[PDB]
């Protein structure tokens, strides 16, 4: 290590990063190699994280950390404190584009394709979602940009299950997500089993999952301006959604204008939130 | 209250018991042992002559320095050569005195705050390291809001 400063001991190195500033740290660490390493350290971060706990004056529901039994423990006998300092400091939110699990009959039975929309539109700059990380056994999904600011990624499950019956690798998408997306068919024509969409949405958004009261968009859809529509509030009623107490809101759309899917995207986004 | 230290090629210093022990390091090597002499393995002379300088100056008043500025005094003494202060750095490592660790440590910390760093990289001839593509992938990454 023919640097003066990278051959220092470790427990002296921290030291030395130990009167720095998360923002001197990352130029530090962009030095490369071992510094970007180690301007990460575990260590350092507990440290940060113990120091500065004590001077924070508000704490909310959702940033207090996990047992201060376990943060406040033996160094070993978690992390990754870099993440926890960011949740608890109070002036800091951590970044994340969010993903949401579309999935609903509504996604097959249209005589003109929702998804083959939102693919085409020149409005959300769809692109193909990208391997890293992102994958699971299902694909990328797809991400989206809103108005060039809010991008999120939406995983289009065209089948879902085979009571519960979710499927697993279904499972894998309803612990990782942040909402759900389910798209009825609001074509005055179809002929609808209530219960079952509403057994089948209840399924996918099972709490044993994520938990969380995650929001659930769905989208009141049609194949095009001229159908005949089912209105939404009586659509709501037949879903009996009152009964899942937790965010929800039904959105009247269009397949082939996307006419409403933006407002009801704009609702998803705002819900999800921290 | 006389104690003798002995460098790393032997050498003098003969200080003051209260000024010896406030090195932790030496502290303990005095309870092993009489121990009259004092082999210190680590340090050399130029370098315990400057620590000793440090700890006569401290030797009445220590406690609580941390993220407390550093004193114009300590300053001026630590106005060295780079090389020359991670001596002091390890010295104080060595030895176990945690205000010298933490002034000289200090000092160290206050160069590399606002640099580029390819500034934080010439001040101590760090390897580049980061391929060509490695780069943005890392200074995206550490853009700390």
């Amino acid at each position: 290590a023919a640097s003066t400063l990278t051959r220092l001991p470790i427990d002296v190195q921290l030291y030395i990063l130990s009167f720095l500033s998360p923002h001197d740290l990352c130029q530090l660490g962009s030095t490369n190699h071992y510094w970007n390493e180690t301007v990460r350290d575990p260590i350092l971060w507990r440290y940060f994280l113990l120091r500065d706990l004590p001077s924070w004056s508000s704490v909310d529901w959702k940033s207090l950390p996990d047992l201060e039994i376990l943060k406040k423990p033996i160094s070993e006998v978690f992390f990754d404190y870099m993440a926890v300092y960011r949740m608890c400091c109070p002036y800091l939110i951590i970044q994340n584009e969010p993903r949401f699990a579309m999935f609903g009959p509504g996604l097959e039975e249209l005589n003109t394709s929702l998804v083959l929309s939102l693919m085409s539109s020149e409005e959300l700059c769809p692109t193909a979602g990208l391997p890293q990380r992102q994958i699971d056994g299902i694909g990328s999904g797809v991400n989206f940009q809103l108005n060039n600011q809010h991008k999120f990624n939406i995983l289009i499950l065209y089948s879902t299950t085979r009571r519960y019956s979710v499927i697993p690798q279904i499972q894998k998408v309803c612990e990782v997500v942040d909402g759900f997306i389910y798209v009825a068919n609001a074509e005055a024509h179809k002929r609808h089993e209530w219960q079952d969409e509403f057994s089948h949405i209840m399924a996918m958004t099972d709490p044993a999952f994520g938990s969380s009261g995650r929001p659930l968009l769905v989208l009141s859809c049609i194949s095009q301006g001229d159908v005949k529509r089912m209105p939404c509030f009586y659509l709501a009623h037949e879903l009996h959604l009152n009964l899942l107490n937790h965010p929800w809101l039904v959105q009247d759309t269009e397949a082939e204008t996307l006419t409403g899917f933006l407002n009801g995207i704009e609702w998803i986004l705002e819900e999800v939130e921290s | 209250a006389s104690i003798k230290l002995q460098s790393s090629d032997g050498e003098i210093f003969e200080v003051d018991v209260e000024i010896a022990k406030q090195s932790v390091t030496i502290k303990t090597m005095l309870e092993d042992l009489g121990m009259d002499p004092v082999p210190l393995p680590n340090v050399n002379a130029a370098i315990l002559k400057k620590v000793i300088q440090w700890c006569t100056h401290h030797k009445d008043d220590p406690g609580g320095s941390g993220t407390d500025d550093i004193p114009v005094w300590d300053q001026e003494f630590l106005k060295v050569d780079q090389g020359t202060l991670f001596e002091l750095i390890l010295a104080a490592n060595y030895l176990d005195i945690k205000g010298l660790l933490d002034v000289t440590c200090k000092t160290v910390a206050n160069m590399i705050k606002g640099k580029t760093p390819e500034e934080i990289r010439k001040t101590f001839n760090i390897k580049n390291d980061f391929t060509e593509e490695e780069e943005a992938q890392v200074r995206k990454e550490n853009q700390w809001c």
